[PDB]
RNA sequence: CUGCCGAAGUUUCCGGAUAGCAGAAACUCAGAUCAGUUUUAUGUGUAAAAUGAGAGUUUCUAGUGGGCCAUUUUUGGUAAGCAGAACUGGCGAUGCGGGAUGAACCGAACGUGAGGUUAAGGUGCCGGAAUGUACGCUC
RNA sequence: GUCAGCAUCAGUUUUCGGGGGCGGAAAAAGAAUAAGGGAAGGUGGCUGUUUAUAGCCCUUGUUGUAAUACGUCCACUGGGGACUGAGGACUGCGGCUUGCCAAGGAUGCUGACAUAAUGGU
């Protein structure tokens, strides 16, 4: 396995579009 | 008399410290893990955990009226009945098998369980191109013992975490001969596990569905 | 070890029931479209090597001896050895007299006779 | 030999002979023992409970 | 969860359909049943629905000696009756049996007045069928198609009303003696902690 | 039916009913 | 008059069987009572008997009876299969079984 | 009409691992719902569907949405216990528990209890 | 039953990309493998982001924060038709965001004969004010004197009684 | 009479020789080659890892040389049908469960039996199996 | 000889429980108990208001290593039922200690009946 950093990289929440 | 029988204990001994080896290092695999991923959620941080290298198929779908596109890759993975059950090594020259073969077998990712009930219930090895029924140490040392498998336990730990010798001893073990499910499929089968079928990939559900098999 | 039969019905020829002419004896139906034997639903069975019985049991009677043809008394004499393995059966056309002796000599040498009482 | 197949899982006997380490084995440990850290970063839990 | 020898089931407020599969099913289970008051039955939709359904049910009728072609009968019972034998392997010999295993009658002739009848709470109408929904009565509707009994079976059941009231009345009037007497007795109360 | 008309139908009016949805 | 009946009573449905095929080695019980699988199962094992009647006087007899054993439980309503020594003939769809209570294991 | 569902309306459980215990509406969900609390500790807060409950005439003060020691502290309040135990209705069913309950033994002793009591039938002529 | 999933990807970091966006969206499926890909067929279908190229990075069953409260939910939806384009907005009242999505599968199967997959979530809030509350029956439930009576009260063959079936 | 092996169902050239499928005999080959398969690489084709299987040839001698149905692409279309190819399937040599009944639909492929569990389809009654549970629509 | 009943086992299997690890938001809740915030589908009070003579919602602390649900695992355990008994001196792999054993396939204890039970035709 290997780690991710999220420090710079916050999470940007999506949902569809109609 | 006197040297087999000291030979015999020894390798019972030596047998026995590998299996309590193969148990700690499962144990702490498991338990590292969730170190890991504690640490992320702890830092807010993601961890990804590693890609699986070892599947579990199972061909859910009969021999009859199958295209022979199909029918052939079946023929190499040694599913030529339904409700059989291999081993395979999840890579990505498999990845494209399973991706064609979707409709016909079902397949995921087998915990520590389902391999060591499968191959202490189900579990026969190819001797001299026979079926014959792993009932001791004795029958994988003298068909694996070039590659040092001497136990149930030393197989058992080479296809679980996916050794050197995992072609080897796959292609030992005939294929598991699993029963109808106890408790029967879902209500329609072959359409995608997905969408409410019972085909094509799922994951960590292939444990329950084994269970049920055995 | 008991003897057990994997079918007890005799396997009758087709329509042999529905004919005079043709006879019980079997007889494999070479027609095309015969769907007895093409094996529909509800037609009669037909002989298969899947009905042979155990090789131990096979051609043992219910006793579980095997009936052996006896003409005379030196055949009987043939059956000292195996008095717990083959049972006496006298010939059909043996007479009287010889039926007797048989018997006798059967009886003191310890071979089962199947059909003693006759004649 | 092997006349009959018998189920290790089923058989204390067989499944002695097939691993000789069921023996030994302590399947139960009690690790959580210690005071339990509830480990949960807070912008994990904002971006759990987002939306 | 258990059976008599022979059940006496009261019609009224059942439905046609729900009430002659569970009798056809008693009837294969080897009991006897007896379906009183069948003119007293309900069938869902509303009652020129069902009058047109048996209307088109007279249209079946051969060419030839209509005396040969389906014969219609507009008793309430047999049209119970006909419904139930639907439910039955009625062309063998187990379905023959099951049919002679049962008894229809319009209204309640004496020897079954005087029976306790049971009910079937899978076939009420009450709780079948949503409130307000439109439904038939058998009664009303044989007697439109041809039945000629309506009126004294109205007649008979009434008088059968009244007799079986006063012998209620008489019931519960040894019912109430019986009761007064039941808690006289300080045995009652000395060990009724078995809950009787 | 109870209206006019069957609604059970023929076997190959059902095939070639499969066959005039297909085309 | 009611000190006897150590028995449960019982109806002999059917055979086990599909839409078109019959297996009568093995017959559908319905003990009354019961009324679910889960109640099905206290009757497990026990021994159902068919008590009927023939003409002659066998042992000085008229009454005998076909035993049999409770096998295991056949849908959600408390029906349970049968073996019976002699499979039951199919004139006895509908009539009486006696389940005794024995081998009990209350 | 006797029966209503409203809040403060005290119901009987009829489906469900909780058959036969008591608990309040305290609050409605929908046509088809409640949320339900018990004072029992052994029966927790929890919504039910109305066709799982059987509506009891004895209805409680109760404000909406109570929390479950409000609900307690309002039901020792009122005395919602042993005032369903007052109806006849509560009665026959604790006697039929205690009937269910019963052994061999105790059942023969019933059997000798009526037939003690039905040695009078004596009535004034 | 459904569970509500809480679901983080992004494609596989190369040159182009060393640090490629996050995205996560809050979907309902049976298990984690059907939201995931659900989730892929999203991203497909809204940032054209390949399930190939791509990889998940966190997964997260997310309870009810107060499943012991009644409220009202307001859903958006992107329903599918003969021609394909429709949206809603449909209001349930229930305790669980899970069961008003529950609620709103059944609804719409029932209704217009709808499937999984011709159902699309678009959004789900809580409305927590009867103000912004729109459908009637939403309001006659909210109601602060709201009491009716139980309608649809509804082996043991042969009951020897007549049935209550009132109070 | 039983047992075993078991097709072709049509190319390619002039009724055929040929090939193909099925067998036999005799050879060599296991540090070897194959494959109705997938990856990798080079530009759909070519070349070299995964998985399965012992893999090859030479002789010679039987049977086959039709069609039907369906999918997809495509060629035109036409009152509307359809017509022309290709494509691999299914049938054809083959019973069984279900679809009320059935050459082509869903499952499933067969020695004789016991037990267990399922597929497709079902659980009001005929009929084995819940007049199950939950939410809606409909007179 | 026939047919039964029970026990201790072996193989296949089905069906109920009990106990204990581990995991998730180290469940979410919740309860009890301290802050602050807000209000209503507005209670006491006086249509309008802010816990009073009802209470509710939100955040935090605490009780906390809370419980429980759930997933998962036990070479943890207690029962009920059905089918099967192939093989025929001894070898083997193992366990407990020469021996004993659930360890390379069933034995033991009893009955009833023979004018009948079973098997037939």
């Amino acid at each position: 396995a290997h780690f991710v950093s999220t420090e710079n990289n916050e999470p940007v929440t999506l949902h569809p579009v109609a | 008399a006197a040297e087999k029988k000291s030979a015999r204990q020894k390798k019972r001994e030596l047998i026995a410290k590998r299996a309590e080896a193969y148990e700690a290092e499962y144990r702490a695999a498991e338990r590292e893990q969730i170190e890991l991923a504690r640490k992320a959620r702890a830092e807010g941080n993601y961890f990804v955990p590693h890609e699986p290298k070892l599947i579990f198929v199972v061909r859910i779908r009969g021999i009859n009226n199958i295209p022979p596109k199909a029918r052939k890759i079946m023929q190499l993975l040694r599913l030529l009945q339904i409700n059989n059950g291999i081993f395979v090594k999840f890579n990505k020259a498999i990845k494209e098998m399973l991706q064609v073969v979707e409709p016909y077998v079902t397949y995921g990712i087998p915990n520590h369980k389902t391999v060591r009930e499968l191959i202490y219930k189900r579990g026969f090895g190819k001797v001299n191109k026979q079926r014959i029924p792993l009932s001791d140490n004795a029958i994988i040392e003298a068909a694996l013992g070039k590659y040092s498998i001497l136990s149930v336990e030393d197989l058992i730990h080479e296809i679980y975490t996916v050794g050197p010798n995992f072609k080897q001893a796959a292609n030992f073990l005939w294929p598991f001969k699993l029963s109808s499910p106890l408790g029967g499929w879902r209500e329609r089968k072959f359409k995608h596990f997905i969408e409410g079928g019972d085909a094509g990939k799922r994951d960590e559900h292939i444990n329950g569905l084994v269970q049920k098999m055995l | 070890v008991n003897i057990i039969k994997k079918r007890t019905k005799p396997f009758k020829r087709h329509q042999s029931d529905r004919f005079k002419r043709v006879g019980e004896s079997w007889r494999k139906p070479r027609g095309i479209d015969s769907c007895v034997r093409r094996r529909f639903r509800g037609t009669i069975s037909m002989p298969k090597i899947g009905y042979g019985n155990n090789k131990k049991t096979r051609y043992c009677m219910p006793n579980g001896l095997k009936a052996f043809l006896v003409r005379n008394v030196s055949d009987v004499e043939l059956l000292l050895m195996h008095n717990k393995t083959y049972a006496a059966e006298i010939a059909g056309n043996v007479s009287a007299r010889k039926r007797v002796e048989i018997v006798e000599k059967a009886r003191a040498l310890g071979v089962k006779v199947t059909n003693a009482g006759a004649k | 030999a092997h006349v009959q197949k018998k189920n290790p899982l089923k058989n204390k006997a067989v499944l002695s002979r097939l691993n000789p380490y069921a023996k030994a084995y302590k399947a139960n440990v009690k690790i959580n023992s210690e005071k339990t850290p509830k480990a949960a970063g807070e912008k994990f839990l904002s971006v759990l409970h987002e939306n | 969860s258990e059976f008599q020898k022979v059940v006496v089931i009261d019609a009224k407020g059942h439905l046609l359909g729900r009430l002659a599969s569970v009798v056809a099913k008693q009837l294969l289970g080897g009991q006897k049943v007896v379906v009183v008051r069948c003119e007293e039955l309900n069938i869902s939709g509303h009652f020129f629905r069902n009058k047109l359904k048996y209307l088109a049910y007279l249209r079946k009728a051969c060419r030839y000696n209509p005396s040969r072609g389906a014969f219609h009968f507009r008793a309430p019972s047999r049209i119970f009756q006909k419904a139930v034998r639907g439910m039955l392997p009625h062309k063998t010999a187990r379905g023959q049996a099951a049919l002679e295993h049962l008894q229809a009658v319009e209204g309640i002739p004496p020897p079954f007045d005087k029976q306790k009848r049971v009910v079937v709470p899978a076939a009420l109408r009450v709780l079948r069928l949503k409130p307000g929904r439109k439904y038939c009565t058998v009664g009303r509707l044989s007697s439109e198609v041809g039945w000629k009994y309506n009126d004294i079976v109205a007649k008979l059941e009434e008088r059968r009303k009244v007799k079986s009231a006063a012998f209620y009345q008489a019931k519960l009037a040894k019912q109430k003696k019986i009761a007064s007497a039941k808690e006289a007795s300080p045995v009652n109360q000395k060990l009724s902690q078995f809950g009787y | 039916s109870l209206k006019k008309k069957s609604k059970r139908r023929t076997t190959r009016l059902r095939s070639r009913i499969e066959k005039k949805a297909a085309e | 008059a009611q000190g006897h009946r150590l028995y449960v009573k019982a109806k002999h449905l059917s055979f086990q069987r599909s839409k078109h095929v019959i297996h009568p080695g093995t017959s559908i019980v319905k003990i009354e009572g019961c009324d679910s699988k889960e109640e099905a199962q206290f009757y497990l094992g026990k021994r159902v008997c068919y008590v009927y009647k023939s003409s002659k006087a066998v042992r000085g007899s008229k009454i005998r009876v076909i035993w049999g054993t409770i096998a295991r439980p056949h849908g959600n309503s408390g029906a349970v299969r049968a073996r019976f020594v002699h499979n039951l003939p199919a004139k006895t769809f509908g009539s009486s079984l006696r389940v005794m209570l024995y081998p009990s294991n209350i | 009409f006797k029966r209503y569902v409203e809040v403060g309306r005290v119901v009987l459980v009829t489906k469900g691992e909780y058959t036969g215990k008591l608990a309040v509406i305290v609050d409605i969900v929908d046509h088809k719902r409640a949320l339900i609390d018990s004072p029992c500790s052994e029966f927790p807060r929890q919504v039910i569907r109305y066709g799982s409950v059987v509506l009891t005439h004895i209805v409680m003060k109760l404000p909406r949405g109570a929390r479950s020691g409000i609900v307690a502290k309002k039901w020792k309040a009122q005395d919602v216990c042993n005032k369903w135990a007052s109806s006849a209705w509560a009665k026959k069913l604790e006697a039929k528990k205690v009937r269910s309950q019963l052994n061999d033994f105790d059942r023969f002793a019933v059997m000798r209890l009526k037939k003690q009591r039905r040695e009078q039938v004596n009535v004034a002529v | 039953a459904l569970k509500e999933y809480q679901v983080v990807g992004r494609k596989v970091p190369t040159e182009h990309e060393p640090v490629p966006k996050l995205f996560r969206m809050r979907l309902f499926a049976p298990n984690e493998s059907v939201a995931k890909s659900r989730y892929w067929y999203f991203l497909k279908m809204i940032n054209k982001v390949k399930k190939a190229t791509g990889e998940i990075v966190a997964i997260n069953e997310i309870s009810e924060p107060k499943p012991l409260k009644a409220k009202v939910f307001g859903i958006w939806i992107r329903y599918d038709s003969r021609s394909g384009t429709h949206n809603m907005y449909k209001e349930f009242r229930d305790t669980t965001r899970v069961g008003a999505v529950e609620a709103m599968y059944a609804d719409m199967a029932a209704r217009h004969r709808a499937r999984f997959r011709s159902i699309r979530i678009l959004k789900v809030v809580e409305v927590e004010k009867k103000e912004d509350v729109r459908r009637n029956y939403v309001k006659q439930l909210l109601n602060p004197h709201l009491k009716f009576p139980l309608p649809h009260r509804r082996k043991k063959v042969f009951a020897p009684h007549r049935p209550s079936t009132f109070y």
